[PDB]
């Protein structure tokens, strides 16, 4: 039942605290960026 | 015995040892018995019942794919992929927020052993006395707190047992008291070559290597050995062979230490005291260490009582060099199944004699060191550290799988001093590079006019030839048309002449068979000598004086002793290097002597051109060996450019070669990452039929042929 | 400009902020910061200096909060090395808490208040899960005055209303107004604001979201 | 540490774990203040329950009955009170 | 008012009841409620600043023969095999303590054991019919090593969920047909761990 089921544990109240760089040439003056986060456990 | 039936494994085997005391479990790489790997057979007539750490009921003991523990928390960063469980070469890049400096390993996939490579990785900013202790994966960390007389906590998750230190109170150093922790399972095992480079680093001082001591003073070892239930066999059959190589290496060092011997069945004896005159003697020691016999139970506290006893004085006053003396003992235990007590108590006496655990200005820890050794899966690694000593960037807790790493670490260990002449010597650096584990493989392209440049590689035997295949070249090439590399280098070697057999043709054209491999092997002997280097190091040759001390034998066993020892009629373990995205590594594969042979054999009917071979036997020769496939484990196939490389059997910490790879029966490897044919076999040629060619033409590279 | 990752932090965390360093044309520029981390009564616990030499304008610091540590408003207080006199501010809090697990908002159907309303003041209540979703609980409402730096209440004003599916529907009369205080004249209220405290409690009574529409 | 004109009125904090006695050297010209507080658990437990008086009884009547008897403690009633029960399984 | 079941359940929990004021909760006061509980207060035993609550069984069962002592006698986490004489009891409403003395040990625990020093053994109140414990008798038991609770020398060994506790009968009952076998296997027993002991 309850041993092969994972469980919520990540539950910080502020992340993502990250940055970043926009380097791909301006279309127009807009950069596309495409990048790939993992939403926390929390609802 | 106990009852044999309901006792196997689903996807394993089960053999009766210790005459139907026990059964192992045993799976090949990436499988692991769950949820244990050995029942005894107790006196009720049934074996031990199945026991999880929850103790719950068992319906079939099967051996569960190999995971990779989940990070348990990552603080003040983020790790990437995130998944419910982790594979096998499964890679997660750790990133840090903004502000935290990376310390360790960001790039890190965990290898069939269970761990990440690398140092753990640590996001720190550096703004309190002492820095972030890591978070281990698995392991998670109670108290963010740094500064000076805090403590932080470490514990595991289900199914994970700690090894380290429970709780680390930092220094008035800027350090942390005891190790790094790690979450455990029984599965896990220490390889031989780590073990070794963590006992040379707690007990030397790197430079070579030196074993310091006080001016004036000396030191003592107390080796306490235990006669458990378990194997005791044989008068410790390679514990002894241990004992003597330490006792012969740590003299040379430049410094005579003392030595004193504990063994316990049902109580102590006392074999050699620090008191006698004669105890800085190597001889006599190992003399008196080769006098151990049998005369039950596991009563550690009462053993390690009278080693106390040994270091206890009778004056009143301290004696003369009480506090200039560095005591290490050193435990093999196979079981420690308490019965008397616990022997942490007398640790803490021993340490309160040399006056260790009373102050924090001297704290003196360094003048006692305890070193215990896991033998066998009934090991409990908690009770074993914390019976054991504990230091920062130093481990003093081991473990391995079977007794013959026991004499593996110490076999490296002897090896270590020894001169880069000999083959097969391969050291397990901390910081080492790809070629760092594979030195041995060299790489060879061919290129040719409007046809595409063939890669294949081989290995380097002497420094002066290297084997290889003989169908990745042609008469037709020239000199100019081959290229070596070796050791990721870009810089070339000239070639001088490549010697093929003499009854070797790649051209049976009239017998309806495209394709023959008849003595498929080229010796390549090189333009100039080689300079060993870090990753440029020789390997072995069968039947050779190299080979017979490199299998521990004396020097007047045979050859054919050597094909029987290595090549014995059954199933033979061995691995093969494969290259992957400009990385190498190992994947292991067994070769079929006996009657999975003739089977195996049949295999190659499914190879392009031998579907129409009248006779299956005439195109399989005896020199073959069959390899690969799912029976009776699973196998990956040699990969396209992976043809022609050096099979080489393990053994003792040593690398021998036992052929080259010729072919396969399918081209079916690039699906291993991505389905694999269960007839899917790979063929190689042996070197045992070529042996006489061998010595005529490798007469002058001083190899100690026999 | 400072910008901490929250508002309200818990003794045992870390506070993350980045300072961004424009000049004049809200640009990027290197200069020289000094940064001050003071405690709710007026003294720095913590200082620093650092560099924006080749960072863009980022400078990521952070900060360990202590587990035995005074309770309210702390204080970052960063100025340029040249400029002493040039402090920049943000108060953040440290309290003892844990996460509501919905939003409740009290809205008026009008936005204002009119002394010679001759129905009463209506206000409605959204308690809305912080996922957009709907309640089913109940609500205690009391109102009060916002006087001149003090508070009074008026216990008659307060009511319990069941929140109908994220809906509520209170209705202040004016004759219980007119009694809080004790003022011949109403007229004497204009310059003066009322405030609505309301606290919705689940069927479950687990949660515990006071919501107050000052002003 | 230094204390100096510029870098003074920072709270400077060394934490110790054990009591024992404290050697302090002040060296310099000027002056300075130095406080030595213990942060710590007394037992002096009291009753916490101050602002009520709740007390609960189970009876089984001729399906077993609860009663709740609660009181305020204090000079003037109480305003709407909320009471909270959770029953068995 | 009146509550009603509907199903039987095993091992029922407590349940509380919380006043407080519409404006704070932490000035609240929670008590709990239980048909055969001190309001409703899980059975927790202490020593003015440690407790363990022994919300458990007294015993496993007692059937048990030669090879079941064997069994679960030679257990990885027994830790002691003692015989005693209850002299004393202090009867109490949050425990009861039983002073015993030592006449050998059969094993040896990490304790300090020797013949005359007094030891203490406490357990929950369900055990005072399940055991019926009585005085001037012998008996003999082990258990977990996690029995250790107290300061030193003055420990006692708690009698848990992994206690196990049996009737050693004296000379004039071992005489009896009804536990002739019963003695006759403790005494077989005893010789066989105090010249053999557990395998490993
Ligand atoms: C990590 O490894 C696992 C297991 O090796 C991968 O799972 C893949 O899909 C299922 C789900 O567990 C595996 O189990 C087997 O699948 C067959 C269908 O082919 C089904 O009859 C059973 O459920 C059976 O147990 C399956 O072995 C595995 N796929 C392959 C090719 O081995 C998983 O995809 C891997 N990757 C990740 C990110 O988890
Ligand atoms: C980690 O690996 C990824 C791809 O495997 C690579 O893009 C990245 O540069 C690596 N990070 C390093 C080498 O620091
Ligand atoms: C082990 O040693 C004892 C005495 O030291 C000897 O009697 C016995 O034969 C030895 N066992 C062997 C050689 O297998
Ligand atoms: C060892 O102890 C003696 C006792 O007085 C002391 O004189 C000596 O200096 C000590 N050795 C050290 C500190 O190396």
């Amino acid at each position: 039942a309850e041993e092969n089921i994972v469980s919520r544990s990540e539950f910080p109240e502020s992340w993502l605290w990250n940055v970043e760089d926009l380097k791909e040439p301006p279309k127009n003056g807009i950069s596309t960026k495409l990048m790939n986060i993992f939403l926390k456990d929390s609802i | 015995s106990c009852s044999l039936e309901g006792v196997e494994i689903k996807g394993g085997s089960f053999r009766l040892l210790q005459e139907g005391q026990a059964l192992e479990y045993v799976c090949p790489s990436g499988f692991y018995p769950y949820p244990v790997q050995t029942r005894t057979c107790r006196s009720t007539g049934s074996w031990s019942t199945l026991k999880t750490q929850d103790q719950k009921t068992v319906r079939k003991a099967e051996c569960r794919a190999i995971h990779c523990p989940r990070p348990h928390d990552f603080e003040n960063g983020e790790y990437w992929p995130r998944s419910p469980y982790y594979n096998v070469s499964d890679e997660i890049s750790f990133h840090c927020y903004d502000g935290y400096t990376l310390r360790g390993s960001a790039n890190r996939t965990c290898q069939v052993n269970g761990r990440w490579s690398g140092q753990t990785a640590i996001c720190d900013n550096g703004a309190g006395y002492c820095s972030n202790p890591g978070i281990p994966i698995g392991t998670r960390k109670v108290g963010s707190q740094y500064r000076l007389e805090d403590s932080v906590t470490y514990h595991c998750s289900r199914g994970l047992t700690l090894r380290g230190s429970q709780r680390r109170t930092c220094q008035e150093g800027g350090s942390w008291s005891g190790t790094e922790p790690s979450c455990q399972d029984s599965f896990m095992y220490d390889t031989p070559q780590e073990v070794a480079e963590a006992f040379l680093s707690s007990l030397t001082e790197t430079i070579k290597r030196k074993i310091v001591l006080d001016p004036s003073g000396s030191m003592n070892i107390y080796l306490v050995l235990d006669g458990s239930d378990s194997i005791g066999a044989s008068n410790f059959t390679g514990a002894k062979k241990c004992l003597v190589n330490l006792i012969e290496k740590v003299a040379s060092y430049g410094v005579k230490p003392r030595y004193g011997l504990v063994t316990y069945a049902t109580y102590p004896k006392i074999w050699v005291k620090v008191s006698e005159a004669d105890s800085s003697n190597a001889d006599w020691v190992t003399k008196q260490l080769n006098e151990i016999n049998y005369e039950s139970g596991t009563n550690t506290k009462k053993a390690l009582q009278a080693v106390y006893s040994m270091m206890s004085w009778p004056d009143d006053v301290p004696p003369e060099g009480w506090n200039r003396t560095r005591h290490v003992i050193i435990l093999m235990t196979d079981g420690l199944h308490n019965m008397g007590g616990d022997p942490i108590t007398v640790i803490d006496e021993i340490r309160d004699l040399l006056y260790i655990g009373k102050d924090r200005k001297n704290p003196r820890e360094d003048y006692l060191d305890v070193y215990v050794f896991g033998v066998g899966p009934l090991v409990n690694q908690v009770n074993i550290n914390a019976l054991a000593s504990k230091k920062d960037n130093e481990q003093h807790v081991f473990k391995v799988k079977d007794m013959e790493n026991l004499e593996d670490v110490f076999y490296q260990m002897i090896d270590e001093s020894q001169s880069l002449s000999l083959c097969g010597m391969v050291w397990e650096h901390r910081k080492g590079t790809d070629y760092h584990k594979q030195p041995w493989q060299a790489k060879i392209s061919v290129i040719r006019p409007s046809k595409g440049h063939e890669s294949c590689m081989g290995a380097v035997v002497s420094e002066y030839f290297v084997l290889t295949a003989a169908h990745c070249f042609t008469v037709d090439d020239k000199e100019h048309s081959i290229k070596v590399s070796v050791g990721g280098e870009k810089r070339d070697l000239e070639i001088e002449v490549v010697l093929f057999h003499p009854n070797y043709n790649i051209n049976k054209k009239e017998a309806g068979i495209p394709e023959f491999y008849d003595y498929d092997v080229a010796l390549i002997k090189l333009k100039n000598k080689l300079k060993y280097g870090q990753t440029i190091r020789p390997i072995c040759l069968p039947c050779t004086e190299g080979t017979t001390r490199a299998l521990r034998l004396p020097p007047t066993t045979t050859c054919q002793q050597q094909k029987e020892e290595l090549l014995p009629a059954q199933d033979i373990k061995a691995l093969f290097v494969s290259e992957e995205e400009k990385k190498l590594t190992r994947k292991e594969v067994y070769i079929k002597n006996g009657d999975k042979k003739g089977s195996c054999e049949r295999d190659a009917q499914y190879a392009p051109g031998y579907d129409k071979v009248k006779d299956i036997s005439e195109v399989v020769t005896p020199r073959f060996l069959c390899t690969g496939g799912v029976s009776p484990y699973a196998d990956p196939n040699t990969c396209r450019g992976d043809s022609g490389g050096p099979l080489i059997v393990h053994k003792r910490s040593r690398f021998i070669q036992v052929g080259v790879i010729s072919w396969g029966v399918v081209d079916v490897c690039k699906n291993q990452k991505r389905q694999v044919p269960a007839h899917a076999r790979d063929f190689h040629i042996n070197l045992f039929q070529v042996l006489p060619w061998l010595k005529e033409k490798l007469q002058d590279e001083d190899l100690g042929f026999l | 400009f400072i910008q901490t990752d929250k508002t309200i932090y818990t003794p045992g965390s870390t506070v993350l902020y980045r300072i961004f360093t424009v000049n004049h044309k809200l640009l990027p520029v290197g200069r020289t910061v000094m940064v001050n981390i003071e405690n709710p009564e007026g003294i720095p616990v913590k200082q620093d200096s650092l560099s924006s030499q080749n960072q863009l304008g980022v400078l990521p610091l952070s900060w360990d909060i202590p587990e035995l540590v005074n309770m309210g408003q702390w204080k970052i207080r960063a100025y340029y090395e040249n400029s002493p006199q040039q402090v920049f501010s943000t108060e953040f809090e440290v309290k003892e808490y844990v996460l509501p697990s919905f939003e409740v908002i009290v809205e008026p159907t009008e936005k204002f208040y009119y002394i010679y309303n001759e129905k009463g003041l209506e206000v409605t209540i959204t308690a809305r899960f912080l996922y957009g979703k709907k309640v089913e609980g109940t609500a205690f409402v009391i109102f009060g005055i916002q006087d001149g730096e003090q508070r009074i209440s008026l216990p008659e004003s307060l009511k319990r209303i069941p929140i109908e599916d994220g809906s509520g529907e209170v209705v202040l009369s004016r004759k219980v107004l007119l009694d809080g205080v004790q003022n011949p004249r109403a007229e004497d209220l204009v310059g003066k604001s009322l405030y609505v405290s309301a606290t919705v409690i689940l069927h479950s009574g687990s949660d515990m979201v006071q919501a107050e529409r000052s002003g | 540490h230094r204390i100096h004109w510029e870098s003074a009125s920072l709270l400077r904090s060394e934490e110790t774990k054990e009591n024992e006695g404290f050697t302090v050297t002040a060296e310099g010209k000027g002056q300075g203040t130095l406080s030595v507080v213990t942060m710590y658990h007394a037992k002096a437990k009291d009753q916490t329950c101050n602002k009520f008086d709740l007390k609960v009884t189970i009876k089984p009547a001729p399906t077993m009955i609860l009663e709740i008897c609660t009181r305020y403690r204090g000079d003037q009633d109480a305003t709407m009170s909320i009471l909270d029960i959770s029953m068995m399984t | 008012f009146k509550v009603h079941q509907y199903f039987n359940v095993e091992l029922i929990q407590p349940g509380a009841v919380k006043v407080y004021a519409y404006y704070n909760l932490e000035e609240s006061c929670t008590r709990f409620y239980h048909p055969e509980k001190e309001d409703g207060k899980l059975n927790k035993l202490c020593r003015d600043e440690l407790c363990r609550c022994a919300e458990e069984n007294c015993f496993i069962q007692k059937k048990v023969t030669l090879e079941e002592r064997l069994d679960k006698a030679c257990e990885p986490g027994v830790d002691y095999v003692y015989k005693t004489r209850l002299v004393k009891v202090q009867l109490s409403n949050d425990f009861d303590e039983y002073i015993m003395a030592i006449e050998q040990t059969i094993k040896s625990g990490s304790d300090e054991v020797q013949v005359g020093q007094q030891r203490t053994f406490i357990s929950p109140i369900k055990c005072r019919e399940a055991l019926k414990l009585e005085e001037k008798k012998h008996y003999l038991m082990w258990g977990l090593s996690s029995d250790f609770w107290g300061e030193k020398p003055n420990l006692s060994y708690i009698i848990g969920k992994d206690t196990w506790v049996e009737h050693w009968p004296e000379e004039d009952e071992c005489q009896d047909e009804e536990n002739q076998k019963q003695c006759q296997d403790l005494g077989a027993f005893t010789e066989s761990m105090v010249v053999f002991g557990c395998p490993n």
